[PDB]
RNA sequence: CAACACGGGGAAACUCACUAGUUUAAGACAUUGGAUGGUGAUGCAUGGCCGUUUUUAGUUCGUGAAUGAUUUGUCUGGUUAAUUCCGAUAACGAACGAGAUCUUAACCUGCUAAUUAGCGGCGAGUACACUGUACUUGCUGCUUCUUAGAGGAACAUUGUGUGUCUAACACAAGGAAGUUUAAGGCAACAACAGGUCUGUGAUGUCCUUAGAUGAACUAGGCUGCACGCGUGCUACACUGAUAUAUAUAACGAGUAAAAUAUGCUUGCAUACUUUUCCUCCGCCGAAAGGCGUAGGUAAUCUUUAUCAAUAUAUAUCGUGAUGGGGAUAGAUUAUUGCAAUUAUUAAUCUUGAACGAGGAAUGCCUAGUAAGCAUGAUUCAUCAGAUUGUGCUAACUACGUC
């Protein structure tokens, strides 16, 4: 092994492992159509 | 004592039970005052491969904050408020009042 | 243009009361006939900002922009130089890419700050942010202000 | 064309139509006459 | 320590987690209370951090697994819920069903009511994949239950 | 220079047994947990093994794995 | 003494003051003179034709200017004085002469003394503007 | 605009059993149809109340 | 079309699946058999999700009636966004959809409230002016404005026409608003062999599974270039460029590496302490940028009673590819990172292409819109010409028709 701290390799959606789509604002770090699933019972909901 | 949730019934009822808990010790209390509301959105496209139409929808997690304040003694705030507690609301005690 | 009636009362003492060009230009002439101000040397050859990349083609600009700087300083109390940098910001035209805003040149701002600090028209407190006015500088100001006041009026 | 060159109602393009002139030299003119946009009246 | 903005999502991917993790679980009841059989579950999850639709469809998804008729098992599933006080109820079975052939399958009952939010309030909903000899089903149970009641009603005496 | 790390795996069958369940996660790249310092690899592979002969039931969900020692692990185990 | 007022067109937003006096006119710290385009400065100075000055002379007002644009803040100042000056003789001098008064405003305009209706439609996606879509093509 | 089945329905079950309670003002009206009936909307009342009213 | 700035897929490495190769065990069970994994194959095996059908009024049931598929109900007619209502009628009564519901924005309660919002009250100064005004530090009953709760307000209200003079429509007045007030959300029936197994320990079957199509690691490649078509940006100047000045915005968003001290042989080990996301402020720097620090879990600090740019005001050109235009290139010092060398990104000076308002064709749009002008957010170690929001500057033209 030779790790890599930063760039795409450094990061994953934490439900999944795929490093595509992912949301990291406010932290979440979850890809949104793993996200969407789930919204609900994080405790979003839309409204617009 | 200020007061944080995401549901506003929930945070409503706290307030009609600190205004009769403050009373029941006849307590001086300061009007709840509700704090700007914080609204944690997410603008999210719709499909999981991005078909069609691009389609996006807007997700909001609202929270709410509100104070209530006291001037009283630091015993008699903390047990009003171990007795005034429900467990869905979020309590800080900020009271270091006499 | 210059001047025109109107019904209402004014203060008729202070900038809020006056032609800012007008001000600016004749507190920045009556500065340099004074001679405490100076350019100096190596600011003749400067830029003022990369959203401009010219220069503002007067030789006396230096003078102005601290007479300018000096005003803004009266409307806006304890501003400092990252203040300054963003109060002359313009837009940037990126070449092919549209643009996106650009600060003035922060040495002459900062040039000009301590100058009028060392001449004794501002200073830095310990309290808050950065630079607020000197008595006698508002003084002088508010007398200048006076002057175009029965300048105009007469 | 050939209207530009240094020796021989207010309003610059009028003068630099007159003469056969620039509008700086019309400017000129006006300011000479005299002793963004302006008023002539 | 972090912000309420973070605080509140970090408790609500929580929830998430632990929500999933009880749905592998799940056969008895839907919940039985957080805890701040049962007693290694709580073990769990202590280590780790240191009626209603969704028992109707997995109820199904076990009748498919035991290679009952799925029109019976549907047909029995549906009356049981309309039966216990449902006002209306949708079940969809999508997938395969006795052939290569896929197609889908709706059995629905009584008031049941898509549209609006009153529908998000009232309708309450179970989503379960059923990998059988085949491949695959998808069910998917909703059941309208009332909580007052719908905004149609002219409520006059 | 290193082999097979046999003390580590006995290290790792008392926390098991101490214990009756364990939650780790998936990952074989870090080797830090609450109770452990040795590689989550190692556990990993004895836990499958234990998993394969019925001493252990595993119940997954995205990643985390939650083990649990049976009555027969636990008297195998116990020595 | 003292009675109060606003205004709100688009964002901005004008609270009039309007205290007993002797004609000053302020708009925070700055005299009224300082609005600068000359267009919206014929847009203040209107309803003081319309209230004439003897009327404008026991009563000074400053206004205190919050949100949006030029044209739009001026608008905002405008309907601000407007119902400004209304107030001030509703609550001091009399409905009568408020009436007579609120007549001469009504025949220049309804601005001063009804706000704007007019409020921002959201951009959705598929274009730049509210509507306005993204060319399609084949 | 119209009204609908719901309203025109709710409206003639009033009269029917309380046309001694109604009155021509649709204040009133609204007064009293919201005593009358458990309407869950403002809307959906000063519509019933509108047509109860003409 | 509804593929084509679409795959949230803004690729230096990592990314990556490709190309050149280098490695590795991370082979459960009794190194031999044996199994276990796969951003491999199969969306015409499938689940889920999303798109279309289609933003429009259509769907269905109970019983009755009409060799049968089938039909009535679900309609001559009036009316409507409306299987909306009235009305009519082998049907009568329903249920789903739509409407109602829900989210904003719109206006009003000498009602509800005052913190991390204001106002006054009142001390202290510096200026100005008189029978008060302006400005900062210091202390401290009101709630109109800041915030955020509850509640009101349109029902076609009144009037006049039109309309079976029924359901209803039209105009004017009143009114903050008069089309369901404007904008969203939710989106039936029944499909499509639309897309997605490269989002998923959803997943059948098939290939492969240790000179591995796994994991991992080093390069190169994804931006290649005689060339063709989509979508966007920037221009072609004088109602403009250039330089100063004056004004201002809403939605926001923000907390395990490294450094230093000690012991040892520039290197290692141990100890110990900050940075980490936003940077005010103060120094230094043309500039980029640097250094020193302070507040920030956030109505408090960055910073928002002011954080933008077009606006607008005065100056300089003066119709000439012109000082328009910024393609193209050279020389710099910076910035992120191990790595910038396919100009990464950044600025400095110079370099000064096509283009003289776009042919055949064709897109979007009716009121704070359209257009112009910005900017926050998303990806982000590194980067907006993209997308998604948000504001300011505030048009034209019917106001309808098949």
């Amino acid at each position: 092994v030779h790790p890599k701290k930063y760039g795409q390799g450094s990061r994953q959606c934490r439900v999944c492992s795929n490093k595509h789509a992912i949301i990291r604002k406010y932290n979440i770090n979850i890809c949104r159509q793993c996200f969407r699933e789930r919204a609900d019972i994080i405790g979003f909901k839309k409204y617009r | 004592i200020a007061l944080t949730s995401k549901n506003l019934r929930a945070i409503e009822k706290v307030c009609s039970d600190i205004m009769k808990g403050a009373k029941e010790k006849n307590l001086n209390v300061s009007g709840p005052v509700r704090l700007p509301v914080k609204t944690l959105r997410i603008t999210t496209r719709k499909s999981p491969c991005g078909e069609g139409t691009n389609t996006w929808d807007r997700f909001e997690l609202r929270i709410y904050k509100r104070l209530i304040d006291l001037y009283s003694q630091c015993e008699v705030v903390t047990q009003m408020t171990s007795i005034n507690i429900d467990p869905v609301v979020e309590v800080e005690v900020i009271i270091t009042d006499s | 243009r210059l001047l025109e009636p109107v019904p209402f009362v004014k203060t008729n003492n202070c900038i809020k009361d006056v032609d800012a060009d007008l001000f600016i230009r004749s507190y920045a002439t009556h500065l340099k006939l004074h001679n405490k101000i100076t350019y100096p040397k190596w600011c003749t050859f400067v830029k003022t900002g990369k959203g401009r990349k010219l220069a503002p083609l007067n030789e006396d600009w230096y003078f102005i922009r601290a007479s300018s700087i000096l005003r803004r300083l009266y409307l806006h109390p304890d501003i400092g130089v990252g203040f300054l940098r963003r109060q002359f910001s313009s837009k940037q035209r990126r070449g092919v890419a549209p643009n996106h805003t650009s600060l003035a040149s922060g040495k002459i701002l900062r040039s000009i700050l301590q100058q009028l600090e060392n001449l004794g028209y501002v200073e830095q407190n310990p309290k808050k942010k950065g630079r607020r006015l000197t008595t006698k500088g508002e003084n002088a100001i508010n007398n200048f202000a006076r002057y175009i006041n029965k300048k105009v009026y007469n | 064309k050939l209207n530009h060159a240094v020796f021989i109602v207010i309003t610059p393009s009028a003068i630099a139509e007159k003469y056969k002139v620039n509008l700086s030299v019309a400017r000129a003119v006006i300011n000479h006459l005299a002793d963004s946009q302006k008023l002539y009246t | 320590p972090i912000s309420k903005k973070r605080k509140f999502i970090n408790d609500g991917v929580f929830q998430a987690e632990l929500n999933e993790f009880l749905a592998r679980i799940l056969a008895e009841d839907g919940y039985s209370g957080v805890e701040v059989r049962i007693r290694e579950l709580t073990s769990l999850v202590q280590k780790r951090f240191f009626l209603c639709a969704m028992a109707q469809a997995e109820s199904l998804r076990y009748k498919l697994l035991k290679g009952l008729a799925v029109r019976r098992a549907c047909y029995g599933v549906l009356r049981h819920i309309m039966e216990s006080g449902a006002k209306g109820c949708e079940v969809i079975v999508s997938g395969k069903l006795r052939a290569q052939r896929a197609k889908s399958m709706k059995f629905r009952d009584g008031y049941l009511i898509s549209t609006g939010e009153p529908s998000k309030r009232f309708v309450n909903t179970a989503t379960r994949s059923a990998q059988l000899k085949q491949g695959v089903l998808g069910i998917k149970v909703k059941i309208m239950l009332p909580t007052s009641i719908l905004p149609d009603n002219i409520s006059v005496l | 220079y290193s082999y097979i790390p046999k003390q580590n795996k006995k290290l790792i069958y008392e926390y098991l047994f101490k214990e009756g369940v364990i939650v780790v996660e998936k990952d074989a790249k870090i080797p830090r947990h609450p109770h452990l310092n040795v590689p989550n690899l190692h556990i990993m592979m004895t836990l499958k093994s234990l998993k394969s002969r019925n001493y252990v039931e595993e119940k997954y969900n995205w990643k985390h794995q939650y083990f649990i020692l049976n009555n027969e692990g636990i008297e195998y185990l116990r020595e | 003494k003292r009675v109060q007022t606003f205004g709100k067109k688009k964002t901005a937003v004008a609270v009039a003051t309007v205290t007993n006096g002797k004609g000053l006119i302020k708009l925070n710290g700055k005299n009224l003179d300082l609005v600068e385009p000359y267009i919206l400065k014929t847009k203040v100075y209107e309803p003081l034709w319309l209230i004439g000055s003897g009327k404008l002379k026991n009563l000074d007002i400053r206004i205190r200017v919050k949100g949006g644009g030029q044209t739009s803040q001026i608008y905002a100042i405008r309907q601000a004085i407007g119902k400004g000056i209304i107030s001030y003789y509703q609550k001091y001098v009399d409905e009568s002469t408020k009436k007579e008064l609120k007549d001469v405003l009504l025949r220049y305009d309804r601005s001063l003394l009804v706000g704007d209706t007019r409020r921002c439609e959201p951009k959705k996606f598929g274009g730049k503007g509210a509507r306005a879509r993204y060319q399609k093509s084949y | 605009r119209v009204r609908t089945k719901t309203i025109k329905r709710a409206a003639r079950q009033i009269v029917e059993k309380y046309y001694a309670k109604l009155t021509l003002d649709f204040q009133i009206n609204k007064k009293i149809t919201e005593e009358v009936a458990i309407i869950p909307s403002k809307r959906m009342k000063n519509k019933v109340a509108g047509f109860v009213t003409h």
